[PDB]
């Protein structure tokens, strides 16, 4: 039930020692499913110092602590394991390789375009596969739907304005507009597929007045003709 | 911005933004879309534009 | 505005098409008078394309 | 909830003889509220004075509010004064 976010909403409420997680074995243990090595950066690592600076006070209550002190030993391990195997990285370096300039063009644009969830081009009917498409463009929306409004750049050139205290720089929605013109285009797709019917089903609808080698074929011309035929007078 | 803009067919982001905007506002009626934008832009290349 | 969201189950473009490249032509209609007429005219053709 | 209220208003009087630092028409406008003095635009959104880790009663008198500012150095800016001509 989230336990790695029941942390930080009880670190975000800054009410941490007044519960303290309830740690028995019918609490503490079925959130788990040891403790599961967090995932981030330190945003899963800092809550754990303060959930073990905060759980120095009681110090019996909470039987976790010692699995919690396992993962910090395994943290400490590890990092140990990474220090000695980056020394010995720096040492097993070649002394010439002269790495090619034009690859590392391709590494780096593939490796930036792979970070940021786009198609990334080689150079090394069926609704199954209409929803797969309609279920990326429902991500991009509630995506450019959480951006914050008071959002604004600094390029590198407004360093030739001089601007003041209060001087209203005008370079300062170059990204703003961007983050708004992708975000009511992806909600002005089905007018444009309506517009895109009555431009198709109206130039496609005549297809052989305006269309030079289909009107002057022989069938084409002897069914507009046929079709002309006024009905016989009978006496 | 108010200035006029460049030589045609370039289509700033200020452009696409009122475009859209006139699109979401009237839902037809391309005179009132293309003065939206500027009136500096003709009917018959706002729907060009937008396609 | 009135349009609706892009992630509604019309998302088609071609259902009913029908290009005038598929259309039906007029061609010679042949007609069954009896079990016993061989010397009837077996078919006709009033506005037909092909033979 | 109305949106066309006129919320600006001009006194009859031409008092226009000390006035030309203020906003005029072109007469003085007159609103009906005050105005809002922002001292700085752009926020600076790191910065522990204001991220505030949870790591580790103190006071610092900050040199004015242009920690607070993304403010270039100047040594860009001869950098590009140079690369003008």
């Amino acid at each position: 039930l989230q336990e790695q976010s029941e942390l930080m909403s009880t670190v975000m409420n800054n009410t941490p020692t007044t519960v303290a997680a309830l740690a028995a074995v019918a609490a503490a243990s079925e959130t788990n499913g040891t403790i599961p090595k967090p995932r981030s950066s330190a945003q899963l690592e800092q809550l754990l110092y303060r959930y073990r600076a905060i759980q120095n006070h009681p110090k019996e209550n909470k039987l976790e602590i010692k699995a919690i002190e396992d993962t910090f030993r395994n943290i400490s391990r590890d990092q140990d394991i990474y220090e000695t195997k980056l020394d010995t990285l720096r040492k097993s370096i070649d002394k010439g390789f002269q790495y090619d300039e034009d690859l590392l063009n391709k590494h780096l644009v593939a490796l930036q375009l792979l970070e940021k969830d786009t198609d990334v081009p080689d150079y090394f009917g069926d609704p199954d596969t209409e929803i797969r498409i309609s279920a990326r463009i429902s991500n991009r929306i509630n995506e450019l739907e959480r951006l914050p409004a008071n959002l604004g750049t600094y390029s590198l050139d407004d360093c030739l304005e001089f601007i003041t205290k209060d001087d209203l720089s005008s370079r300062m929605d170059t990204f703003k507009i961007k983050a708004l013109v992708e975000l009511k285009s992806l909600k002005l797709l089905t007018k444009q597929k309506s517009i895109r019917q009555k431009l198709i089903n109206n130039v496609a609808s005549q297809a052989h007045h305006n269309i030079p080698y289909l009107r002057d074929s022989p069938f084409t011309a002897a069914a507009q003709r046929s079709v002309q035929i006024r009905s016989k007078v009978i006496v | 911005e108010n200035n006029g803009n460049s030589v045609k067919k370039n289509w700033s982001d200020q452009e696409m933004l009122l475009l859209l905007e006139g699109i979401e506002m009237y839902e037809d009626q391309w005179e009132k879309i293309a003065d939206h934008v500027g009136g500096h832009k003709r009917v018959e290349d706002c729907i060009e534009k937008f396609l | 505005s009135n349009i609706p969201d892009p992630t509604l189950p019309p998302t088609e473009m071609m259902t009913r098409f029908l290009h005038p490249n598929w259309y039906a032509l007029p061609t010679t209609v042949w007609l069954k008078y009896g079990n016993y007429n061989s010397w009837a005219p077996s078919f006709n053709e009033n506005g037909t394309v092909v033979d | 909830i109305m949106i066309d209220a006129a919320s600006s208003f001009v006194l009859p009087i031409s008092i226009t003889k000390n006035v030309d630092v203020l906003q005029r028409t072109d007469e003085i406008l007159w609103f009906r509220g005050p105005s809002v003095i922002v001292n700085e635009r752009i926020i600076n959104s790191g910065d522990p004075h204001l991220s505030l880790p949870l790591n580790r009663n103190e006071k610092e008198s900050l040199p004015g509010p242009f920690v607070l500012g993304l403010r270039p150095s100047a040594k860009f800016t001869a950098h590009r004064l140079s690369m003008l001509r």
